[PDB]
């Protein structure tokens, strides 16, 4: 009816809790995943002969976890309330910042990599990291708890959203934000923005994606597409929204046990996966070959492919 | 050959036909769209 | 050097019809010598090197041209002979029958089945490359239509920041001379 | 076959229009953000 | 009738790459008209 076909996929066992969010590196190789169990996972994964291994030392459940750009470092956030610095292929990992109040919300690289990373935590804490110096870059806060906040293309803005009911548009270097543009309405499912760095896509808790184009330079304020028809969370929950530039498509989690595949340019989505036991928390969708991560409640990775 | 170069002439200076109508009336809206 | 007859369905017959064969019929008045046509006809030609001989050339003459003791015993003796044998050429035919009327009609039966097979499959065979030719055309239709939407976006950013650039030279001047420090630099302002 | 032939032979250079199309809207694109980033900082 | 026929090709021809290449320079003047 919508999906086509089956086609093989993985699954990707060991993990204790319910699986936070799912990530690949930037080369595709390797692919972490955070949980309730607080125990990062790295993936031996494009192909399986095996995923690679455990990552330990986080005090808490990560609540989101995200790569750098260059591969070779991460950034996860969890409720231990420090914002986690992990170097990978070194077989330890990075540095431990402190300084948040409450349990770091999300933590998300920018375009400087290392340099500079932007993360919230459920305080409404909304401040960008330097790593490097062994020190972070600055914090500021603007009116509630950030359910996520990344960086833009050009490093200048950071986007962010959460319980504000409010798309948040943030400028930095200026020691000021950007701007609040929001319709009438409150949800939040989550926050995301394409790679074009024209339009962000946000998730909404009423179950409903809303893709807003803007952009810098002219004044526009405008939007993009109001994609619908899955349920990401049926109450409360946080759900990643990675949309895949291959072709175009967006890709979300699910309330009801499926990967949501969504088409936007064509005025409809793209088509729902079954075989999830649980609901979705986030999804993936690697660069180099059309495969997708998926992360449900299940504690188990499904990594689909397309023929 | 000569069906084949009749119908590949018959489209070719027509859809040159149609990039010309369509480049003209692009070029007049952004010609007169520069001074105002 | 794209072009296909689906591409564009607003014009295929009436679309270059006259004109296209008035700019033909320019070069073609200007010049019209021959030579791809004619030497690809004149090795092969219709009837030219072989010719054959004899009955040929006697047969294209009258292609071109479209118009006594023993004479009795002789003539009447070959009727009388010739009557003959063809009694007996009748008893024979009539004396066994036909049946090969039938059985050649049924062979020509089979010979127009199969000729009607091959052009079935003929058929067959261009309405696919039509199909296939059909989608391409629709994917690069798609893809061109998002290129010119795609170039009057791009013609509208580079005006907006044109007028807006404009409107901000104006009103860095009026902002300028009202606080803007002095009025040198903001007047200078440009995109 | 011809028709297919030179049709889909010669799709790589509308294919190629169109991925020139893109990048001088990018280039557009970008030169407005810098004009207009500027302008917006100017203030 | 293929001399006439490679006559409106080779003239056709001329005609589709005047006809395209004055497609193609409105097109580039209507693209870069507008700053």
């Amino acid at each position: 009816r919508c999906s086509s076909l089956q086609a093989p996929i993985m699954l990707l066992s060991g993990h204790e809790g319910e699986v936070y969010c799912c990530k690949f590196h930037p080369n595709g190789s390797t692919l972490a995943s955070a949980g309730f169990d607080r125990l990062i996972l790295l993936w031996n994964v494009y192909g399986d002969c095996d995923n690679y291994a455990t990552l330990k030392g986080h005090s808490g459940a990560v609540m989101e976890l995200h790569y750098n750009t260059d591969g070779s470092m991460l950034f996860s956030a969890s409720t231990d309330k420090t914002v986690a610095v992990w170097d990978s292929e070194t077989g330890e990992r990075v540095k431990r910042l402190k300084g948040h109040t409450s349990f770091v919300n999300s933590c998300y690289p920018a375009r400087r990599g290392p340099q500079l990373v932007c993360t919230g935590s459920d305080d409404g804490t909304v401040k960008l990291w330097d790593i490097r110096k062994k020190a972070a870059i600055q914090t500021f806060q603007n009116t509630y708890q950030v359910l996520a906040v990344t960086f833009n293309d050009t490093s200048d803005q950071i986007i962010s959203g959460g319980i504000d009911n409010d798309i948040k548009v943030w400028d930095l270097r200026q020691n000021k934000l950007t701007y609040t543009m929001r319709g009438h309405a409150d949800s939040v499912t989550g926050l995301s923005l394409s790679s074009e760095g024209s339009y962000l896509l946000s998730n909404a808790m009423d179950n409903t994606v809303r893709v807003w184009d803007v952009r810098p330079f002219a004044p526009k304020e405008r939007c993009v597409k109001i994609f619908q028809g899955n349920v990401h969370n049926f109450e409360k929950n946080l759900l990643r929204c990675s949309w895949s530039p291959d072709g175009s498509k967006i890709a979300a989690g699910s309330a009801d046990r499926f990967v949501y595949v969504w088409d936007t340019t064509s005025r409809r989505i793209l088509y729902k996966l079954p075989g999830h036991a649980g609901s979705i928390n986030e999804v993936a969708f690697h660069p180099d070959e059309p495969i997708i991560i998926s992360a449900s409640s299940d504690k188990r990775l499904y990594m689909g492919e397309i023929q | 050959e000569l069906s084949h170069a009749l119908y590949q002439h018959d489209a070719a200076c027509r859809v040159i036909a149609r990039l010309t109508k369509e480049v003209t009336a692009a070029r007049e809206a952004l010609a007169t769209l520069k001074p105002q | 050097v794209d072009a296909l007859p689906y591409f564009d369905q607003g014009y295929e017959a009436p679309g270059v019809r006259e004109a296209a064969a008035a700019l033909v019929e320019e070069e073609t008045r200007r010049y019209r010598p021959t030579k791809n046509y004619l030497s690809y006809l004149t090795a092969p030609d219709y009837s030219a090197f072989e010719t054959d001989i004899m009955r040929n050339e006697f047969e294209r003459l009258a292609a071109r041209q479209p118009i006594a003791w023993q004479e009795c015993v002789n003539n009447s003796m070959a009727q009388l002979e010739h009557q003959a044998v063809r009694i007996e050429n009748l008893e024979l035919m009539s004396q066994h029958g036909c049946n090969a009327w039938k059985v050649y009609n049924e062979n020509l039966v089979h010979m127009i089945e199969h000729a009607q097979k091959e052009l079935q499959k003929l058929r067959k065979h261009i309405q696919d490359l039509n199909w296939q030719r059909k989608n391409m055309q629709l994917t690069a239709g798609s893809k061109l239509r998002e290129m010119e939407s795609n170039w009057v976006s791009l013609v509208s950013k580079n005006y907006e920041i044109e007028r807006t650039i404009v409107q901000l030279e104006n009103e860095i001047y009026q902002i300028k001379q009202q606080h803007g420090e002095a009025n040198k630099e903001n007047i200078r302002q440009d995109f | 076959e011809e028709l297919k032939k030179h049709e889909d032979s010669a799709i790589p250079r509308r294919l190629e229009c169109l991925k020139e199309d893109v990048q001088r809207q990018q280039e557009r694109e970008k030169e407005l953000q810098h004009r207009y980033a500027d302008l917006l900082l100017e203030k």
